[PDB]
């Protein structure tokens, strides 16, 4: 409780969405290089 | 009275078949919409009961054109089938009544 | 004025906006999306590459109406149409003429993603930073009910999923059963 009110929430959730929203980058590369 | 449902019954069942006619036609010409309308009861309606309604920005598929009071179309929606589109001189025609 | 105007029986298809178009960044997004229409529609669908600037009616009058009614054309056969233009950036710059296509609207949740990917295409597009960003804020400052179609789905599937479906239930809108 004294880490997740404090700020370490957001250290797992914003990384947990930049790899998800970096892989929908580069999924939207791979398929505009091969198609 | 009993000379005048002679002809008034027999314009219904022949813009009924023609209605039934238009809806295997290919679509002609789509419009967009701008205001809103539901069919009354004194629209002058050839079939009364089969006259579709539309609300600011919709989308009408007509099919052909029944008179110069009367499209028929149908409604860009699901399961929806043709109907009786006001043309824009009906729609010019039933603002005027309003005011007289 | 008047209640109704002209517009195609099938409308075109189009998506425009995610980032500002003529970049490495936001075509080669929108790219893969023209790949997946392509097969998955294919025999129902007509995708076309457009040139000449629509948002007029520069390119003069008459090269641009021949291609619209090119569109017109392709809505008598009452298939899909599907249209790659380059310069469109905004929900209103197809607003004035008598076409009304479909606004699918590519959503990037995160701004911040978008300067990493820009970083991901080498120097060439870290010369352009903040230009994308500008239109990226204002089809962001736009309203979402104002477009049609909104993908927000990082994966392939996911935007895929909302790319095929929303246009099978508008094509079942579009034509009726026997």
């Amino acid at each position: 409780e004294k880490a997740k009110s404090r700020g370490t929430f957001q250290k797992l959730r914003e990384k947990q969405q930049l790899e998800e929203d970096l892989r929908g980058y580069m999924s939207w590369i791979t398929q505009g290089e091969v198609m | 009275q009993g000379p005048h449902m002679a002809l008034r019954k027999e314009a219904e069942r022949q813009a009924l078949a023609q209605l039934e006619k238009a809806k295997t036609k290919p679509v002609a010409f789509a419009v967009r919409t701008n205001v809103g309308y539901n069919p009354s009861p004194g629209d002058e309606v050839p079939v009364e009961g089969v006259a579709i309604t539309f609300e600011p920005k919709d989308f009408l598929h007509i099919k052909e054109k029944y008179n110069n009071d009367w499209w028929i179309g149908r409604l860009v929606k699901e399961g929806c089938e043709v109907g009786f589109i006001p043309s824009p001189v009906k729609l010019d025609s039933l603002r005027l009544l309003q005011e007289q | 004025v008047p209640p109704y105007d002209v517009v195609p029986s099938m409308r075109p298809i189009i998506l425009v906006g995610p980032s500002l178009k003529g970049y490495e960044v936001t075509d080669m997004m929108q790219k893969a999306l023209f790949d997946f229409l392509k097969h998955l529609f294919d025999g129902r669908i007509s995708i076309t590459r457009v040139t000449a600037d629509i948002s007029l009616a520069r390119s003069s009058l008459a090269e641009v109406q021949s291609e619209i009614e090119r569109i017109f054309e392709l809505a008598r056969t009452l298939q899909l149409v599907a249209l790659d233009a380059d310069t469109i950036n905004h929900p209103a710059q197809l607003s004035k003429t008598s076409l009304a296509p479909i606004i699918v609207y590519i959503k990037i949740t995160s701004p911040k993603v978008l300067q990493r990917l820009i970083k991901s295409r080498g120097k060439s597009q870290s010369k352009h930073l903040n230009v994308q960003i500008a239109a990226s804020e204002k089809l962001a400052q736009c309203p979402p009910e104002m477009f049609d179609i909104i993908l927000d789905e990082n994966q392939l599937e996911d935007a895929c999923e909302h790319l095929a479906e929303y246009l099978e239930a508008y094509w079942k809108a579009t034509h009726p059963p026997s």
